[PDB]
């Protein structure tokens, strides 16, 4: 009919301050990865935040715009032309072209 | 004597509580500008 | 008078805050033990 | 040079300018209680108080003075002086210099200082933050309008998004926590912009609840 | 305002509490961090019988270590919003048996 | 020189110089109560007082006197002056030498000055400190949250270390402390900087609490 | 120019211009309580207050001075002038440019800025609106007086017309709704115009009912 | 059903004022040991508190930082020079040397 106290501990007595054995390099001067996340839903919204967050500007110059699909979230590269060349790989079925004209990027049908 | 007794009620020293704040409160004339 | 004679003749429940904290080089606060 | 901030510190001499048809106040911390105070040659200044702020002007031309202020905690010593007597046109004050209002700015103290980059909710994907894409859901129903559209988290806040269930016009619930699956949930800070429900804080099970149907979400386990 | 008990609390004479905040509480729309995460609450309550098994203590004091000193007005709830903090009732029938029953 | 502290001896003449127009105020301590107090040549000067300050200002250029302040414990003599009395602007009876404040400093016995280097607690390793790494830690689960990056100590104080244990927003404890190892716990004086918890003495046992989950953290004796 | 608004921002000078024999009324926010308030040159303005308003006249040609109004969370910097003194016509104080009265607009903060095209409710069918005309109805009776003529809506509010059942006069109906078919029904807010019943927010199930008898309303399920 | 008293001693009577037979030698003068803590994490964080605690400027010039391993908790002397000699063949499989120049710490990658 008493009074169930805290609870207790027990286990096998670990030590805290512990050194690995492995050199994890961490980086200093990290640059900036052009990827895809899942929150822009469409083409026209992540390539106004490739163009934002890298101080270029966009023309987009289709009629209509497509949305994100399944082998987009592959893209992961700290170089627009090498982004901007995995993505005209994907839309390439509805003659989307993107490419980089060295400060803006160009959204134009294929030739 | 023993009829005189209150009972208890205790709340042991881990237990997670929570609080309701019930007026407003400014931190306006702390934060940096 | 004039304007410059007339200027001296003519004019003869609870609450909640959040203030800094003060001196805590030598602050025994509420709730030490 | 109109209305003057002052930084307190202890023992300084904070000089007040004022004008011959011109009040000007000067407004202490709300927080503390006015004990007492006096000034130098009184009869030359007419100061009236309201229990934090002291509206000052002269009597005459030459009234320059001292005032002491002793609160509960604080003390000020005023040097008051008279700078605009002349005027004709209230432009002619402000260029002379008088202050319309004084008010003090109290900082903390500096073994705390010891101890900025925009706002800490910013609903945006942000080029120097790092989230977490990785969350599920469950619930009874196969498609309900109560299922999130997208969930992420910056590391402090948690960002569920319902901004794709758009037909029901009420579908907006109550968030909670939890700690494990099973468990007993408890409460969380939320604050709203638009469509897109923000929780204070990164949790392992957030519930999801509009009366009799629920939808939990589960934050999957970093590999 | 979440925070985890620190002094176990027993209502029979009324006194004063204190338990350490654990997670960080924001603004209105989250733009400051107002309480941090290690401040003090600091709070206290009154004897009396407890005839609901549940405790009623008013919290009015944080003390940031940011170095901050406010006094809201906070009644203690329930972890799920219910008003007053849920105890351990223990009616003491070892002692009231054993003084007369010998 | 215009805000000037004394050091309270007993019998000893302590000078104050006013001027003509202005208030200066002698401040005694805030703990004993003034008994009673007498000046010569009292119509020479206004004198109010409020609870332990007294606003001096004289009313013509030669009202020279002590004046003799007699509280519970403490006994002063002061030795009233004027020192300006001709000055239209404030700054030249700064230069003439009056005093806007006076205050008196306490100092304790000298029986207890025969009984410094920074503050006692910092979270820093420091160049001339002996530090203690050897802490250990056992919980029920394998990895938690609860569980801390660093424990160690100056000797004074125990500087549990919680930074790496990042993503639970709500993760901060209570520590308790206990003297076996499965004791009763007491309570323990905590002040943090952060991340870190910093608990007030070394324990052979600390308690580290969030509800259901607990882990101690013994401290391994000395070989 | 004659009736002025301002918009409030901590810490401005706003320009009041009097004539004199002419009030002007200031019109403070009827939500906070008036402090205190303090004008320099108090002898030459005939000013009273009635809870939030502040009428004002001068008493002479030359009184220009400031007034300050300390509220409970806001703080106000009048700078007083007197513009028309020798007008004969009250159109000739006009063109001198009196004020009559002056009120102060409040904002919302720009945090809430970062989060118009004509109302809301419009029951027309706009250009530009996406309308859905799938709907059933489902009563006992076969040919009612309480079946609608014709239920769409904009995605926003459902429109319920009921402008082709003529005869009976009293025929106007309370509508509920209700998540499920045969669920418990609870309750919307409602606007009329005309025929029509319009009602906030659009639902799976809406309950017509005029007494006894009732009608269903299903909305059709997005194929 | 009396009340309990204090607890009571008991024992041997060993006596206090024992001098020892060991004459433990109290150094006068110490100096400052070069050795690695388990508080400070990484490489740079160690080397940046041996530059202070020496009155030295640290030269970092690696593009990024890495962690504290095993075989640091070796390093416990009173010279700077062999101090950074033991450091040097810890790290020598990331290609990071570490030198004093005299008065200031170089780290570079190895030639």
């Amino acid at each position: 009919c008493a009074t169930k106290p805290a609870p207790d501990f027990g286990g096998r007595w670990k030590h805290v301050n512990h050194f690995d054995e492995a050199p994890t390099e961490i980086p200093l001067y990290t640059s900036y990865t052009y990827q895809a996340t899942p929150m822009d839903g469409t083409l026209k919204t992540m390539l106004e935040r490739w163009a934002a967050d890298s101080n270029m500007q966009l023309s987009y110059n289709l009629p209509s715009d497509y949305t994100l699909i399944g082998p987009v979230s592959a893209i992961s590269t700290t170089s627009v032309q090498q982004a901007a060349t995995e993505l005209s790989a994907v839309y390439a079925a509805q003659g989307v072209s993107v490419s980089v004209s060295a400060n803006k990027l160009l959204v134009q049908p294929v030739p | 004597k023993s009829g005189r007794r209150p009972a208890t009620l205790t709340i042991n020293q881990g237990t997670v509580l929570n609080v309701y704040v019930a007026k407003d409160v400014d931190f306006s004339a702390v934060l940096p500008k | 008078p004039t304007l410059l004679e007339r200027r001296i003749l003519a004019e003869s429940g609870p609450v909640t805050l959040a203030k800094p904290i003060s001196n805590p080089d030598g602050l025994l606060v509420r709730g030490t033990y | 040079q109109v209305v003057q901030e002052y930084e307190y510190a202890p023992d300084r001499i904070y000089q007040v300018r004022t004008g011959l048809g011109i009040t000007t106040q000067v407004e202490l911390s709300p927080n503390e209680k006015i004990l007492d105070y006096s000034t130098g040659f009184t009869g030359g200044w007419e100061l009236t108080r309201r229990e934090n702020v002291f509206y000052l002007k002269p009597k005459n031309v030459d009234v320059d003075t001292n005032m002491m202020i002793r609160t509960a905690t604080h003390s000020y010593i005023l040097e008051l002086k008279v700078v605009a007597t002349d005027w004709q046109r209230l432009e002619q004050a402000k260029q002379a210099g008088v202050q319309y209002k004084v008010v003090f700015t109290y900082p903390k103290d500096t073994s705390f200082n010891n101890v900025k980059n925009g706002p800490l909710l910013n609903a945006k994907i942000l080029k120097d933050r790092r989230y977490y894409y990785d969350y599920d859901y469950a619930t009874r129903t196969k498609k309900s309008w109560l299922i999130p559209s997208r969930v992420y988290d910056d590391g402090k806040f948690t960002y569920i998004n319902m901004d794709l269930t758009r037909f029901p016009t009420g579908n907006f619930p109550a968030v909670f926590a939890r700690e494990k699956e099973h468990a007993e949930d408890f409460l969380v800070n939320t604050t709203v912009e638009g469509n897109t429900l923000i929780v204070h804080g990164t949790y392992p099970f957030l519930v999801v609840r509009h009366g009799d149907n629920v939808v939990g979400l589960r934050r999957n386990k970093q590999k | 305002i979440r925070c985890i008990l620190e002094t176990r609390i027993i209502s029979d004479f009324g006194g004063y509490t204190s338990c350490i905040v654990t997670e960080p509480v924001y603004s209105i729309n989250g733009h400051n961090l107002l309480l941090p995460k290690g401040s003090k609450m600091l709070g206290q309550y009154s004897a009396g019988e407890p005839t609901s098994h549940r405790l009623q203590v008013v919290w009015d004091r944080v003390t940031t270590p940011t170095g901050l000193d406010v006094t809201l007005m906070g009644p203690g709830i329930d972890t799920l919003g219910s008003s007053g903090h849920p105890g351990n009732y223990n009616a003491h029938w070892g002692n009231k048996i054993a003084s007369a029953l010998f």
